[PDB]
């Protein structure tokens, strides 16, 4: 909802400046609202194109490289907190596990999602279970990699 | 079968003199071997016990016999011996402070996991 436009006077319309604008570029007409497009087109303006160029230095500053942002990756989280989380995560899988035991009994045709809903378990009980381990595995796995590395490096 | 079992008292050498078809000359070098085996097992057996209790089971009773096989074992002097070496090996499971090796396969498990997701 950003367009570049050009003025339509009585003089401009008589000359036929409005088609003249589309020429020399990729061409662009607006969209937002029905009343604003018909009204705008006749009285207010003719529409023309905006394209964007931003250099690699501009992209580098755009990105916001940040010092703490990378540092966190190494920063070790509590051991008790991983154990606690491991136990919490298992508790979500338990819920899903009742639905999951029933879903697995018959899945002898095609499409896992249909089978899973049919023999009880909304969408995919397998998926829910898997996402739940993945988040815990991700935090524990990186922290272990980081911990062993830091202890040796600093010492 | 008897040596494997761990018996050094129903092993036989008398049944190897029933054939005298030159099996009679092998026994000569199999009275060495029985001795060797008792001795190794004793290294594993004791964390440390008295010299007196261990010599009667070796079937050594002269210090010369003690010295001879002690060299092979790595045991130092004759009546004195260090049965203890073998026992010492069990104990390191206690450590936890150096994580990298102790945890094990830290690199391996991570790499495969990263591919999968």
């Amino acid at each position: 909802v950003i367009d570049a436009f050009r003025l339509i006077n009585a003089n401009m319309m008589v000359l036929g400046h409005e088609p003249r604008q589309t020429t020399s570029n990729l061409g662009h007409l607006n969209k937002p609202s029905i009343q604003a497009l018909i009204h705008g087109l006749n009285r207010h303006y003719y529409s023309i194109t905006i394209n964007y160029r931003k250099n690699e230095l501009e992209q580098k500053m755009l990105l916001n490289l940040h010092k703490k942002s990378w540092m966190e990756g190494l920063t070790l989280q509590d051991y008790s907190e991983h154990c606690k989380h491991n136990e919490s995560v298992v508790k979500e899988m338990l819920e899903l596990a009742k639905n999951y035991n029933k879903a697995v009994e018959e899945e002898d045709k095609m499409t896992p999602e249909q089978l899973a809903i049919k023999n009880v378990g909304k969408q995919d009980p397998k998926r829910h279970l898997e996402e739940h381990v993945d988040v815990l595995m991700t935090s524990n796995i990186v922290q272990c990699l980081a911990a062993m590395l830091d202890t040796v490096v600093f010492k | 079968q008897y040596l494997m079992e761990g018996s050094y008292n129903k092993v036989f050498l008398a049944k190897g003199n029933i054939p005298a078809e030159s099996y009679t000359f092998f026994i000569d070098i199999l009275l060495d071997t029985i001795r060797d085996e008792i001795a190794g097992c004793i290294e594993k057996a004791y964390e440390k016990i008295l010299f007196a209790e261990a010599t009667r089971i070796l079937f050594f009773s002269t210090p010369k016999k003690m010295t001879d096989y002690a060299k092979k074992r790595g045991w130092l002097l004759g009546p004195n011996n260090y049965y203890s070496f073998a026992s010492q090996q069990q104990k390191p499971e206690d450590s936890t402070i150096p994580s990298t090796e102790l945890a094990r396969q830290v690199i391996e498990y991570a790499r495969q996991l990263e591919m999968i997701v």
